[PDB]
C-alpha cells in the first residue's frame, strides 16, 4: 500500500491515448539495479508533495521488455514527464537526477 | 593464483572445542610474518559473540542467598549460566526463558530461544533440583565484543546482570617455516585456531579476513576536510559552498575551466597548482621559478584574470 | 580524410611521464546500461548459515559497466593521469558533475559547456500508434557535441583513447566520435573499445554485430564479458543461472577457434571478463585466464555490480599505459589481470560500504533530502 | 659534541656522565637527555 | 638537521616542558633565587588584585611568567595554555 | 614509565577529594550551579561536566607529595597531577629510585598548596628538575635504576671478538656494507637484515673526535702512489699524500650508534624546542 | 555517522629527498588502533616497490680497477655515490641505463640516459666530481624490488661490479594512540607518521600499503571451482600373549615393539614385512587368529 502503484503491458498505453489534467511520471525500474532502488525514494517522497496535482506510476523492464525498446529507453535509471494537453512535449531523464530539477521540470515545464 | 590453502586437519574434541590447522605455502619473504601477526590479532579481539547478559529470577532477597530445593546458590546458578555458549547474527537484544518443574537436573535443553539464536553444548549444567518445585528464570541476550562490565543498573529491577565474554576463539598460534627454493626465498605459513563452538575455524578465519579488510578500507576512501551515505553529497555541497560563506567560490573555480592554453595548463599542473585560490596565493615572482616559462604568458594569465576577476588577492604589483 | 593542428612542439617541454588518457563520452551519474544474468564464485556453506544477515539476492543480474566518467574517477584514484572529453550544460547539475570530477583529479579542460541545452534532459515526440517515442525534438548536452568541439590538443597529448558504445546511439555523436576515435589513431596511440550494449541493443545478435562494425576495427584493445560474447556470436548460454553449487559449466574458457571470426588485423589483445571471478585474455599466439574473489559485501544499491568492471577497466588502462611494449608478454597481462581484479574487488568493497544498506521495515532514521540510508550494523537488527 | 663509546656502560659511568652533562649543559638539558636514556633502555632491556 | 625529530618537540611543546626551561633561564639573571620568587609572587598578586577574573588564560603566575618570557623575545603562549585540536 | 619526570599519575577519586573546594567554585563561577547543595549533587552524580572542570583546574595546578617516613632530604617533592583512573598513585621510575622505594605499598601522602606564594613556591624552587643533585658531596641522585642499566649494559657490550666468533683463523681466508649514515644502519636492523651484534662499518664524516686509545695502528698498507690506509683495532682512516684524511670509517655494532644518535636528537631536539 | 575518515593534518618538504606526512584515523574502536598501526607500518617498510640501481659496467671508462686517472674519486667512492641515486619508475624486470660526458672540467649529474618509464628525483645529485679530461662511461642497470636482491640473476660478470644496494622508498615510519573516553565507551585515534625519499609522496604511500594488505588478505577468502570379554578394555587392553601365537611371531612381534591388538592393527603387512624373520606364512597366521575369536 504505497503511492505509487505497479501497471502493466496495456494498462499503461492508455493515459496518453485518453485524456488528464495532472502530469503523468512513468519511470522504467529493473529490480535487480542498484540504483533504481534509491530513485525510488525520492519519487515517493516528490509524490507525497503533490498527492492530487501530479501521478506517479512505475514499469518494470524485465516483464516489458517489448514496451522498453519503443520507448526509446537507452538505460535502467529513467523517467518521463509527459504533460496532460496535446502538443505539448515528453521529457527523458536518464540517470540518478537530484529533486530540485523534478520539482524544477513539473513546476516550471 | 599459485597460492594455495587448504584445511590440513579438522577435529572435534569436544562440542564446546573445535580445532583446525590451515596451510599457505607459496608465501613469500616479508609476507608471513606480516600475515601471521595481523591474523593472530584478529583471531584473538576482533570477532564477536552472543552471551547471556541479564538473568531475572522470580523471588530472590540478593544473588548470594540460597534456594530451597536446588543444591547451588543463586551465585553460582548466575555463573553457570556465565558460561552458556550460545550463536546468533543479528544484533540486538533478545529474551529467554527457563520453565522447569520437577526433580531433576536443568540443562541448556531447557532454553527456550528466539528463532535466531541456537544452542551449541546442548548438555551444560545450569543448577540441580531435588524438590518439586517449579524453577522459572528470566534471561537476555545480546550480540558483542570483547567482555562487559555490569556498571549499569537501570531500566530494570529486580535483575541481576552477569559479566559476559565475547571471545569465540579460544586460542591461536601460527608457525613459518622455509620452501627451500634456492636463489628466491619463499616461506610456509600454518594456522591452528581453537573455537568455543559457535562457530567452525574456517569461519573464524574468514569472519578474521573480513575484519582486517574493513579495518584498512577506510584509508582509500576520499579525503576528509553534506550528511554521510548518500549519493548526491555534492550536489548539495556545491551548492552551499558558494551560497553560505564568501572567499570560498574561489576555491571551486579551477584552472580548467579559465580558458588557457595546454602549455601554461600543464605548468601549473605540474606545479602542483590545481584551483585559481593557489594562483591567486602565490605572488609573480613565484610564476617565474617554475621551469619551461616566459614573461608573456605571465601577461597571458594577469589578462585573463582580469577578465573573468576583478582584482588579484597576491598576484598585485609589489 | 582527418585534420591536424600542430603548430608549436609542445611534447618534450612539460608532458610528464604518466601518458594522459582520453576518456570520450557522457557524464552522467548511477546510470546502468544494460543487465544480464550471471554467475558467481562464492561460498554457499557460509550463505545457508548467515541467511538473516546477509543480502543476497535471487536472481543475479550484472550490468557490464558505469560511465566513462565512472571510468575517469576510478583511473584517477588508482593515480593515473586522466582527461574527460565531453559535453555538458551549464545548469547546476552538470556544474556539480564537473566539480566531482575535478575533485576527484580527473582533468575537464577537454569538457565543454554549453548555456542553452540541459544536462539529462531531452525532449520527444508520441509518434504514430504504439507508443514509438521520437527523440527528435531535442538532443541532450551529452549526445550533442559537434565535430568541431573536439580538442584536438588533448588528443595530441594522450597516448590512450577510451570511448564506449552508448555515445554511439545517436546520428550525431556517432560521427563525432568516430572522428574522435580516428583522429586519436593517425596521431599515434591505441584504442579501448569498452563494448558495454545499451537495452536497445540485445534485439538480435546480426544487428548488434553490423551497429558496431563502424567500431571493433579502429581499436586495438576491446573488453567485452561473457554475455556480450555470447551474444555477439551464435553461442547460447546452457548453465542453470540459480544453482547453488559451482558445476564447471560456468565460467567456461571457450576454445581460440570461437574467437576467429570476430578477430581482425590490427587487434592486439581481446579481454573477456565473467567479472572479478574470472578474466579470460586472448592474444595471437597465446590465451589464458586468471581467476578471482568476487566474494564481497553484496549491499542493495550496490548489487549490479558496476564499481568492479569500472575497476576493471581502470587497472587494465593504468597497467596498459604505463608499459606500452608489453601489451603481448604473457606474465605482465596476467599481472595485469590481478590488479585489475585487485583493483575491482576494492571499488566494490568501497561502494558498498559508501552507500549503506536501505532502512529495514522499522524505519526511524533521520530522511536525506534525496534518499534513505542505514549503515551496516543498523541493518543487523531483530526487528 | 658527545664522546663516542664503544666499551661496556656500568653505573659508574653512567653516573659519572651525568654528573658531567650537569656541568656542560645544565640540569634542564640532562632531565630530557636522562629521559631519553631511560626510554631507550627500557626498550632494549 | 635530524630528519626525525618533530615527534619529540611536539611532545615537549604539548606535555609543558617548555615551563621548565623558562623558569631555569629565568634564574640565569637573579643572585639570589628567593628574591626572584617574592618577586613573582608580588607581581601575581598585583595582576590578580586589578582583575579577579581576568588573570589571564587560566591562572596568574603562567600569565606573569609567560609576559616576562614574551618581553626577552620568545614567543610563548598565553599562561602556556594550548588545548589538543584532534579531541573528538 | 610513560610519565614525564614533573607529572605524576593521580587517581580520580583523591583528585575529587583534594579539588573538590576548586571544582565547586568553577561550578558556581561560570554557570550550571546556583547553590552549594546543587553542586555537591552535581559532583556526586559522577557527570561528565564535573570531570572536565576538575580536569580543567588541575591543569597547571601543582601539587605535592611526601612519603610517610621523611629519611631523606629529597623526600618531600613537587609534582603536576595528572588525572588517571584506578586506586594507585603513578609515579615516575627514577624518582621512586631516588624515594627509597619499597617492595611492600608505600603509602604517600597529597598535598595542595591553596596561597600564591606557596603555589609560586612549589612551581619554583620544590619541583624535581631544579634538584638532581644530592647535598652531601654533589653526586647525582637521579641515576638509571637496575632495568635502564641492564639495557644500557646490552647495548654498549657489543659481542665476542676472537676464538667465540670465529672457528678457525682467519689467516686462510667481508662485512656488512659500508653504512654511509647511522639512519641506514638502524632502518636495516629494522629491517631484520643485521643482527644487534653484527659489527658493520659507519662512514664517519671526519669529525676527528676519534675515541681509541694510545695504540699504534695494527697495519699501515702504504701503496705506491702515495695514499695509506692505517688500520686501526676499531677506525679506518685512508690518507693521501699531502696529509688529508679521505675517508674515516669506524667498525662498531647498532647499539652505540643508537645510543649516540638518540642522545645527540634529544639534544638537538631541546635546543630547537627552546626556541 | 560513525563513519572512518582520515585526514592529512601536517606535510612538510624538507628538501627534494626528504618528506614527511601525519594522518588521522578518529574514531577506531579500542584494541583496533594498535593492529593497525603494526601492519601499515610493516606495509610501509616491507610491501612497497621501489627502483635503484644493482649492476654497474665501468669497464668502458678508462680505469685499472683501483683508481681512475680522470676521476678525482676513487672506484669504491663512485659507487657509493651511484647507490645513492633515487629513482621513480614503473620498469617491469630489468633495463639498462648508460651516461657518457665529454669536457675538460665536469661534474657528473644528472646525465643519466633513461627511458621514458624512469625519472630522476634530484638533479642535484653527484656521481663524480672534478672528472679530469677521459672519456667517461658508465653501464648501468636497474630493477625494480620490493625487499632487496637477494640473489644476481648472473653469477659470473665480465666487469660489472654489482652494488648491494637496498630499495626502501619510505625511510622511517611510526604510529600513536591518543585514547579519548568518556564513561563507558573508549574510542581511540591513530596517528601515522611517514618519511619518504622523495620518490613517492606520504599519501600515495598509505594508498599502496592499503592496497598490498588487501591482496594479501584476499587469498584466504578465494574459492576454487568444484567439479565374556565384550567391555572396552577387554578386547583394545588384550595384549598379544593372550592371543595365542606360535613363539616364533610372538618373538618378532615384541623386538617390533608390538604389545597390543591396537598397535598390530595400525601396523600395515608392508612394515609388518619389513619385521626381521618374518614371513608371509606369518601374515596368514596371525590373520587367521585375529579372525579365529
Ligand atoms: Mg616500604
Amino acid at each position: 500500500d504505497y503511492l505509487v502503484k505497479k501497471v502493466s503491458a496495456k494498462d499503461i498505453q492508455e493515459l496518453i491515448k485518453g485524456e488528464r489534467n495532472v502530469p503523468l511520471i512513468i519511470d522504467f525500474y529493473a529490480t535487480w539495479c542498484g540504483p533504481c532502488i534509491l530513485m525510488a525514494q525520492e519519487l515517493e517522497m516528490l509524490a507525497v508533495e503533490y498527492e492530487s496535482n501530479a501521478l506517479i506510476v512505475k514499469v518494470d523492464t524485465d516483464d516489458e521488455y517489448e514496451f522498453a525498446r519503443d520507448m526509446q529507453v537507452r538505460g535502467l535509471p529513467t523517467l518521463y514527464f509527459i504533460s496532460p494537453d496535446p502538443n505539448k512535449d515528453a521529457i527523458r531523464t536518464e540517470g540518478l537526477i537530484p529533486i530540485q530539477m523534478m520539482r524544477d521540470i513539473i513546476n516550471n515545464d | 593464483r599459485t597460492l594455495q590453502w587448504k584445511c590440513v586437519e579438522s577435529r572435534t574434541d569436544s562440542k564446546r572445542l573445535y580445532y583446525g590447522r590451515f596451510i599457505l605455502s607459496p608465501l613469500m619473504k616479508g609476507q608471513a610474518d606480516t600475515i601471521g601477526i595481523a591474523m593472530r590479532r584478529a583471531l584473538l579481539g576482533e570477532i564477536e559473540g552472543t552471551c547471556i547478559t541479564r538473568v531475572k529470577s522470580e523471588k530472590v532477597p540478593h544473588e548470594y542467598s540460597t534456594i530451597t530445593g536446588i543444591q547451588e546458590s543463586v551465585h553460582e546458578i548466575l555463573m553457570n549460566l556465565k558460561e552458556i555458549i550460545l550463536r546468533s547474527n543479528l544484533y540486538g537484544t533478545s529474551d529467554a526463558s527457563i520453565c522447569v518443574k520437577g526433580p531433576g537436573s536443568v540443562t541448556a535443553q531447557d532454553i527456550i530461544l528466539p528463532p535466531y539464536v541456537e544452542i551449541v553444548d546442548n548438555t551444560q549444567h545450569i543448577a540441580s533440583l531435588t524438590e518439586p518445585i517449579d524453577f522459572c528464570i528470566g534471561l537476555q541476550i545480546e550480540r558483542n565484543r570483547g567482555y562487559l562490565i555490569k556498571t549499569p543498573h537501570n531500566f530494570q529491577d529486580g535483575s541481576y546482570p552477569i559479566d559476559a565474554v565475547f571471545m569465540p576463539v579460544r586460542n591461536a598460534n601460527h608457525s613459518i617455516h622455509s620452501y627451500g627454493n634456492g636463489n628466491e626465498k619463499q616461506e610456509i605459513l600454518f594456522l591452528e585456531i581453537w573455537t568455543n563452538g559457535s562457530l567452525t575455524p574456517k569461519e573464524a578465519l574468514h569472519e578474521a579476513s573480513r575484519n582486517l579488510i574493513d579495518l584498512f578500507i577506510p584509508f582509500l576512501h576520499m579525503e576528509e576536510d553534506t550528511v554521510p551515505l548518500s549519493p548526491f553529497t555534492f550536489h548539495d555541497k556545491l551548492a552551499k559552498l558558494i551560497k553560505n560563506k564568501k572567499k570560498i567560490a574561489l576555491k571551486s573555480i579551477f584552472i580548467d575551466q579559465s580558458e588557457l592554453p595546454s602549455r601554461i595548463y600543464n605548468c601549473l599542473k605540474m606545479s602542483n597548482i590545481y584551483t585559481l585560490l593557489d594562483l591567486l596565493n602565490n605572488s609573480q615572482e613565484d610564476l617565474m621559478k617554475i621551469e619551461h616559462f616566459r614573461s608573456e604568458d605571465v601577461k597571458r594569465i594577469l589578462g585573463i584574470l582580469e577578465k573573468y576577476f576583478v582584482i588579484d588577492l597576491a598576484k598585485n604589483k609589489f | 580524410e582527418e585534420l591536424d593542428f600542430d603548430g608549436g612542439e609542445d611534447i618534450s617541454f612539460s608532458y610528464g611521464w604518466p601518458p594522459l588518457v582520453c576518456c570520450f563520452g557522457a557524464a552522467q551519474h548511477a546510470f546502468v546500461p544494460s543487465g544480464r544474468p550471471s554467475n558467481r564464485l562464492v561460498d554457499h556453506e557460509w550463505h545457508e548459515r548467515m541467511k538473516d544477515a546477509i543480502w543476497d539476492p535471487e536472481k543475479f543480474t550484472r550490468a557490464p559497466g558505469g560511465c566513462s566518467s565512472n571510468v575517469a574517477v576510478a583511473l584517477a584514484s588508482l593515480g593515473g593521469k586522466v582527461a574527460f572529453m565531453g559535453k555538458l550544460g551549464d545548469d547546476d547539475f552538470g556544474q556539480s558533475l564537473v566539480y566531482f570530477m575535478n575533485i576527484n583529479k580527473v582533468q575537464t579542460r577537454s569538457v565543454r559547456l554549453d548555456s542553452k541545452k540541459a544536462t539529462a534532459i531531452t525532449h520527444m515526440k508520441i509518434g504514430k500508434r504504439g507508443g514509438l517515442r521520437m527523440t527528435t525534438t531535442k538532443p541532450s548536452a551529452e549526445d550533442s557535441l559537434l565535430k568541431s568541439e573536439i580538442n584536438i590538443d588533448v588528443l595530441k597529448e594522450a597516448k590512450m583513447f577510451y570511448f564506449n558504445t552508448f555515445s554511439m546511439l545517436d546520428p550525431n555523436m556517432r560521427l563525432t566520435t568516430l572522428r574522435a576515435t580516428k583522429i586519436s589513431k593517425k596521431l599515434g596511440g591505441v584504442v579501448f573499445y569498452d563494448v558495454n550494449l545499451p537495452f536497445p541493443l540485445w534485439e538480435s545478435g546480426d544487428k548488434a554485430k553490423t551497429f558496431i562494425q563502424q567500431a571493433w576495427d579502429l581499436a586495438d584493445i576491446i573488453e567485452v564479458t561473457k554475455q556480450e560474447l555470447e551474444f555477439l556470436c551464435g553461442i547460447k548460454p546452457s548453465e542453470r543461472f540459480d544453482t547453488k553449487d559451482n558445476d564447471r559449466s560456468k565460467f567456461t574458457h571457450y576454445p581460440p577457434e570461437v574467437i576467429a571470426p570476430l578477430w581482425h588485423e590490427n587487434l592486439k589483445v581481446l579481454f573477456v571478463t565473467n567479472g572479478t571471478s574470472k578474466i579470460h585474455y586472448y592474444t595471437k599466439e597465446h590465451n589464458s585466464a586468471v581467476l578471482g574473489l568476487e566474494d564481497v559485501p553484496l549491499t542493495p544499491y550496490t548489487s549490479d555490480m558496476s564499481a568492479s568492471g569500472d575497476g576493471i577497466i581502470a587497472g587494465i588502462i593504468r597497467m596498459l599505459t604505463v608499459q606500452p611494449h608489453l601489451m603481448t608478454d604473457k606474465g605482465y597481462l596476467e599481472r595485469t589481470l590481478k590488479y585489475a581484479i585487485s583493483c575491482g574487488v576494492v571499488d566494490q568493497w568501497l561502494q558498498a560500504r559508501r552507500l549503506g544498506y536501505p532502512p529495514k521495515e522499522g524505519m526511524e532514521d533521520d530522511v536525506v533530502p534525496d534518499d534513505h540510508g542505514i549503515k551496516s550494523v543498523t541493518e543487523r537488527e531483530y526487528r | 659534541n658527545l664522546v663516542f663509546h664503544n666499551k661496556a656502560i656500568n653505573g659508574t659511568a653512567m653516573k659519572r656522565l651525568i654528573s658531567r652533562l650537569i656541568d656542560h649543559f645544565g640540569m634542564a638539558y640532562t632531565s630530557h637527555i636522562l629521559d631519553q636514556v631511560k626510554t631507550l633502555g627500557f626498550q632494549q632491556a | 638537521r635530524i630528519p626525525f625529530l618533530e615527534e619529540q618537540v611536539r611532545k615537549i611543546r604539548d606535555g609543558g616542558k617548555l615551563l621548565t626551561m623558562d623558569i631555569h633561564r629565568l634564574l640565569l639573571n637573579e643572585d639570589n633565587r628567593f628574591d626572584f620568587v617574592n618577586e613573582i609572587a608580588a607581581e601575581a598578586k598585583q595582576y590578580v588584585e586589578n582583575n579577579r577574573d581576568e588573570y589571564g588564560a587560566k591562572k596568574a603566575i603562567l600569565h606573569v611568567l609567560s609576559n616576562r618570557m614574551n618581553d626577552a623575545g620568545v614567543y610563548r603562549a598565553e599562561a602556556y595554555m594550548e588545548s589538543d585540536p584532534f579531541k573528538p | 614509565p610513560s610519565l614525564s619526570l614533573h607529572r605524576c599519575g593521580l587517581p580520580r577519586e583523591i583528585a575529587i577529594e583534594l579539588f573538590q573546594t576548586f571544582v565547586i567554585r568553577g561550578l558556581i563561577r561560570q554557570h550550571l550551579a546556583s547553590n552549594i547543595g546543587v553542586a555537591k549533587s552535581k559532583i556526586r552524580e559522577k557527570e561528565p561536566i564535573v570531570w572536565e572542570i576538575l580536569q580543567e583546574v588541575m591543569q597547571g595546578h601543582p601539587v605535592l607529595l611526601n612519603r610517610a617516613p621523611t629519611l631523606h632530604r629529597l623526600g618531600i617533592q613537587a609534582f603536576q597531577p595528572v588525572l588517571v583512573e584506578g586506586r594507585a598513585i603513578c609515579l615516575h621510575p627514577l624518582v621512586c629510585k631516588g624515594f627509597n622505594a619499597d617492595f611492600d605499598g608505600d603509602q604517600m601522602a597529597v598535598h595542595v598548596p591553596l596561597s600564591l606564594e606557596a603555589q609560586v613556591e612549589a612551581r619554583l624552587l620544590m619541583f624535581s628538575h631544579m634538584n638532581l643533585l644530592s647535598p652531601a658531596i654533589g653526586d647525582p641522585i637521579s641515576v638509571p635504576t637496575q632495568d635502564m642499566l641492564i639495557g644500557l649494559y646490552v647495548l654498549t657490550s657489543g659481542n665476542h671478538r676472537g676464538i667465540c666468533v670465529n672457528r678457525y683463523n682467519p689467516c686462510n681466508r667481508t662485512k656488512e656494507p659500508f653504512f654511509s649514515n647511522s639512519y641506514d644502519a638502524i632502518g636495516a636492523y629494522r629491517q631484520k637484515r643485521i643482527n644487534l651484534d653484527s659489527p658493520l662499518w659507519l662512514r664517519w664524516r671526519l669529525d676527528q673526535r676519534v675515541i681509541a686509545s694510545r695504540e699504534t695502528p695494527i697495519e699501515v698498507h702504504y701503496e705506491s702512489l702515495g695514499t695509506f690506509y692505517e688500520i686501526y683495532g676499531h677506525y679506518l682512516i685512508v690518507r693521501s699524500l699531502k696529509k688529508q684524511i679521505l675517508f674515516i670509517y669506524i667498525r662498531t655494532t647498532v647499539g652505540h650508534i643508537a645510543l649516540y644518535r638518540e642522545i645527540e636528537e634529544a639534544i638537538q631536539g631541546f635546543s630547537r624546542a627552546y626556541s
